[PDB]
């Protein structure tokens, strides 16, 4: 097998350390970062959320508009729960595909319950005489996200 | 897309179906009350 | 000379060429046994 | 009528949108698309379209290190399939379960 | 000593994953840029507006600038500027005017 | 070929039904075969007791799985 | 991270002068990433209703590949709009004609057909040969990558390659070559 | 030769300008990336 | 300046078009399916 | 290679053959059972038009092909490296073996087309004045079917026409 154009296949090879290496390696940077975490030093957090059928991408003292109806008195705190991504300047932490609650935490107010503007819903026929209007309204309800609080616990 | 691999691990076809994902009760009271069920 | 869609030698001497993306038949005995390919 | 018509289609623009964006990133790191978001699956990671985009305008560390990810990921694969036996599991190459 | 990805730009990258199994982590130092890759800051600054004779007269030179176009040409430059077609530069219809929104809404 | 689908309540796509392997409706499910995706199921940790019934699931492979999500 | 408004904005939808080589390259797989970039499909920020869309340079254009035949039967036509006054012609007599012509109708064709391809055709400089006002040269960015590798003739290859690569056939001493 | 900070701009004027907010703005510590504000009842 | 005649897909006279690699893999994917279908109906 | 040698001397003419040294097949072939010098050097498949350093190895030093019955090669193996001489040349690669003529590197035409996997001569091939819409289109042809058998690390069958 000589060089030819086609003998020698049209891409980088590969190498990946012996997962000895890497068992090690890994454990090391994982510590590293939890004693970031023990440490504080991250300045501000951001988590990818999932919440009420949709992803959002969270961070402390925001606003979302929820589609759907959710029972809670007007001013209850909170804690989401599950949370796909988490993230933060130097360093990012994420589930498979959710984090532990312990590993995270995120407490988010809800602010407004209301009623959405009206949405015009419209099916026409061309000359077979049938219009059908309709105008529809949907409950929506408006969380602030308070807290993304993170705990030192990994391993 | 993806529905073939999950498949082959033995999820869902969809992400969606039947996965914790779905399946755990995304929000609490912060006092730690369990929240009311989801209609889903 | 003669196009055709089928060619054949017609003696001896004539010749099979491809020229210019065609078949032609060549014959120096006589001329007219020329034919083109179509 | 138009403007319900519409409502539906705003659904598929916005999906495309995403994905061109995404696409542009995944470009930006010298990896397509389709390569992106499959072997990013085939980790567990469920993320949106939207939250992906997302986190490739607002978060280049964050993804660039996704599709750092994604990218070990597939070479692993690579040599999960070429090296033709069970033994190894690449680090991210197994399959968790839940708890 | 392996990342997929060039450590040249943005972040040196780290993957790692959890003992347990159930966490990806990420180390992501921003990687800032070598005082080698950098060249000089350009200065230029220089003023021949004075006349030896009378810097008044100089000093009211470098305000004696200012000139006069046709719209067509006029565009034809302006175009050649920012690099669009002469048509982005025409006016626009009473119509067209009156309905830009009034208050726009802003975010941030 | 519809009405057959109508009377395996195979009316929604793309959602699992379950019947019996008897050929009685073998008839059945021979005159759509084509229409159809059949999958034996299986059941790895046995029949569903009375108590494990809010907790059983479907799993794709066609598995069905007695308990689920222990706390 | 942390920007003043203005500028930050002003960072973000900046436009570039890109550079691409030309030599030896079909104009086709040239055109495509030509239009990717002036599009600003490469900017994850893109949007279609947004300006974006980043300057290319183009240069030595002439020395454009093309692959088959094709320089023989893909014919450009026109039209003056006169009767009879209707043209065919050879992309080989075209680009003997004008060098930049060829590259620039793969790339106008490649675009999408609404007004702003009028507009992204502006930002789109085309050179026959490496000949760039130093304008131009000044504010030039970066360097994009030859879409195609060229095959090297026989006489680019060192003599060490030349060894390298084993006789396959032992030809006869007695034949005459 | 350690990189204090860095900034984008329309001339090399406003960029010295911005890249010195920017420094000026790590050295006191009012950083978008800073800890977001507390709010808790001690 | 090549015409169809009469109207697209319904004459004796039709557009003609072709398979694509894609329909092969369509088709033989639900070929596969059904073969495991009249295979779990045997018995 | 054997050297023909003339000589005009005096009203007396010597024609004579003198014999060079041939370069011999290097020592240790991958499939020494394997037959045709292509198949045994594993290479079959896989050489492509842009393979001079195994092209060159036939042909002659003015360029064309050499006998496959002194090359040997398997018939099927001849007539694709044969195309691929053809496409190689008009590709503008091996300029060495151009036939040299002491006038004709004078009279300049314009500098040659870059051109590569072109299968045709380009004093045949028509211009195609026609087109066609998208169910009758004519194809214009690349690289050649002979090849169609190499091997494709992209799983994508090589695309011949466009
Ligand atoms: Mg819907
Ligand atoms: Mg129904
Ligand atoms: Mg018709
Ligand atoms: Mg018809
Ligand atoms: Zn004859
Ligand atoms: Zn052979």
């Amino acid at each position: 097998v000589p060089k030819t154009s086609l003998g020698s296949p049209p891409w980088p090879d590969i190498v990946l350390p012996d997962p000895v290496e890497e068992t090690r390696h890994h454990a090391e940077v994982v510590g590293q970062v939890n004693e970031l975490i023990a440490a504080g030093r991250y300045g501000r957090l951001f988590a990818v959320v999932h919440f009420a059928g949709h992803q959002w991408k969270v961070t402390a003292e925001d606003l979302i508009l929820i589609e759907n109806e959710l029972d809670v008195a007007c001013g209850e705190r909170i804690r989401l729960e599950k949370v796909l991504l988490v993230g933060a300047d130097n360093f990012t932490l994420l589930g498979k595909p959710l984090l532990g609650k312990e590993l995270v935490r995120v407490e988010a107010t809800v602010i407004e319950k209301t009623e959405s503007w009206p949405k015009i819903n419209m099916k026409f026929q061309k000359r077979k005489n049938y219009q059908r209007k309709r105008i529809t309204v949907n409950p929506q309800t408006v969380l602030r996200i308070n807290s993304i609080e993170i705990a030192p616990c990994l391993c | 897309a993806g529905s073939q691999w999950r498949l082959q691990q033995g999820f869902a076809a969809n992400p969606s179906g039947y996965g914790p994902l779905t399946e755990l009760p995304d929000w609490s009271y912060a006092d730690g009350r369990p929240a009311p069920p989801m209609k889903g | 000379f003669k196009t055709k869609g089928v060619l054949k030698k017609r003696c001896r001497d004539c010749y099979l060429v491809k020229r210019r993306g065609r078949w032609f038949i060549y014959c120096k005995t006589n001329p007219k046994h020329k034919q083109r390919q179509m | 009528v138009k403007c319900t018509r519409a409502r539906r289609l705003k659904k598929r623009s916005l999906r495309t949108l995403w994905i061109n964006r995404i696409t542009a990133a995944s470009q930006e790191h010298g990896l397509k698309y389709p390569a992106f978001i499959i072997n990013l699956i085939k980790c567990q990671v469920e993320l949106n379209r939207k939250v992906l985009a997302d986190l490739a305008i607002y978060e280049p560390k964050t993804f660039k290190s996704l599709a750092a990810l994604a990218k070990r990921r597939r070479e692993e694969g690579f040599a999960a399939a070429l090296g033709d036996g069970k033994e190894p599991d690449g680090i991210f190459s197994r399959v968790v379960q839940h708890r | 000593t392996y990342s997929s990805l060039p450590d040249d730009y943005n972040c040196k990258v780290e993957l790692a994953l959890t003992s347990d199994g159930r966490t990806i982590v990420c180390y992501h130092p921003s990687v800032d840029i070598p005082y080698e890759h950098t060249k000089p800051i350009p200065x230029x600054x220089x003023x021949x507006x004075x006349x030896x004779x009378x810097x008044x007269x100089x000093x009211x030179x470098x305000x004696x600038x200012x000139e006069h176009l046709e719209q067509g040409p006029m565009i034809e430059q302006l175009s050649k500027m920012f690099f669009t077609t002469k048509h982005r530069w025409y006016p626009r219809g009473q119509y067209h005017r009156r309905r830009r929104k009034p208050n726009p809404p802003k975010d941030r | 070929e519809k009405d057959i689908i109508k009377m395996l309540g195979l009316e929604k796509a793309h959602t699992p039904q379950v019947h019996k392997n008897i050929p009685s409706v073998n008839a059945k499910l021979k005159v759509v075969k084509h229409l159809i995706r059949i999958k034996p199921l299986k059941l790895p940790q046995g029949l569903p007791t009375e108590e494990d019934m809010a907790n059983t699931c479907l799993k794709s492979n066609g598995e069905l799985v007695v308990r689920w999500l222990l706390n | 991270s942390s920007f003043s408004k203005a500028p930050q904005q002003w960072a973000t939808f900046a436009r570039v002068w890109y550079l691409l080589d030309g030599k030896m390259q079909p104009p086709g797989k040239l055109a495509a990433m030509a239009s990717v970039k002036l599009q600003g499909l490469h900017k994850p920020v893109y949007h279609q209703l947004s300006d974006c869309g980043d300057h290319v340079v183009i240069m030595n254009t002439r020395h454009i590949a093309f692959s088959g035949n094709k320089w023989e039967q893909k014919v450009y036509s026109s039209h003056t709009g006169y009767p009879g006054g209707f043209r065919q012609v050879t992309a080989a007599q075209l680009h003997q004609k004008d060098p930049v012509a060829i590259v620039k109708l793969a790339i106008y064709g490649m675009l999408p057909k609404n007004l702003h391809r009028r507009t992204m055709m502006q930002r789109l400089h085309l050179f026959p040969d490496e000949d760039i006002p130093e304008d131009i040269l000044k504010n030039l960015v970066e360097e994009l990558p030859q879409p195609r590798k060229v095959p090297r003739r026989l006489d680019e290859y060192t003599q060490e390659e030349i060894e390298a690569f084993p006789r396959v056939w032992s030809p006869p001493e007695d034949y005459r070559l | 030769r350690k990189l204090i900070a860095e900034g984008p701009g329309e001339t090399v004027l406003v960029a010295e300008e911005e890249a010195a907010r920017v420094a000026l703005r790590k050295l006191f510590g009012f950083t978008e990336n800073r800890r977001p504000w507390d709010y808790s009842k001690p | 300046r090549n015409r169809i005649p009469g109207r697209q897909w319904i004459g004796k006279h039709r557009r003609p078009r072709p398979v694509s690699a894609q329909a092969k893999q369509n088709m033989i994917r639900r070929l596969e399916t059904e073969a495991e279908n009249q295979y779990w109906l045997s018995r | 290679f054997r050297e023909v040698v003339e000589i005009l001397d005096g009203k007396t003419t010597i024609i004579e053959g003198r014999i060079t040294e041939t370069p011999q097949e290097s020592p240790n072939p991958p499939n020494p059972t394997g037959q045709c010098p292509i198949c045994r050097w594993n290479l079959k498949h896989k050489y492509n038009y842009e393979d001079v350093l195994l092209l060159s190895q036939f042909i002659r030093p003015h360029g064309g092909m050499l006998p496959r019955r002194i090359t040997g090669l398997c018939q099927e193996e001849h007539l694709k490296i044969e195309e691929c001489v053809k496409m190689a040349h008009r590709a503008g690669l091996l300029p060495n073996h151009r036939p040299k003529l002491p006038e004709g590197f004078v009279p300049k035409s314009k500098p040659r087309l870059n051109r590569y996997l072109t299968r045709w001569s380009p004093r045949s091939v028509k211009p195609i004045y026609n087109k066609g819409h998208r169910w009758n289109k004519v194809r214009m042809p690349v690289g050649s079917p002979l090849l169609k058998d190499n091997v494709s690390y992209s799983g994508r069958p090589l695309l011949l026409y466009h």
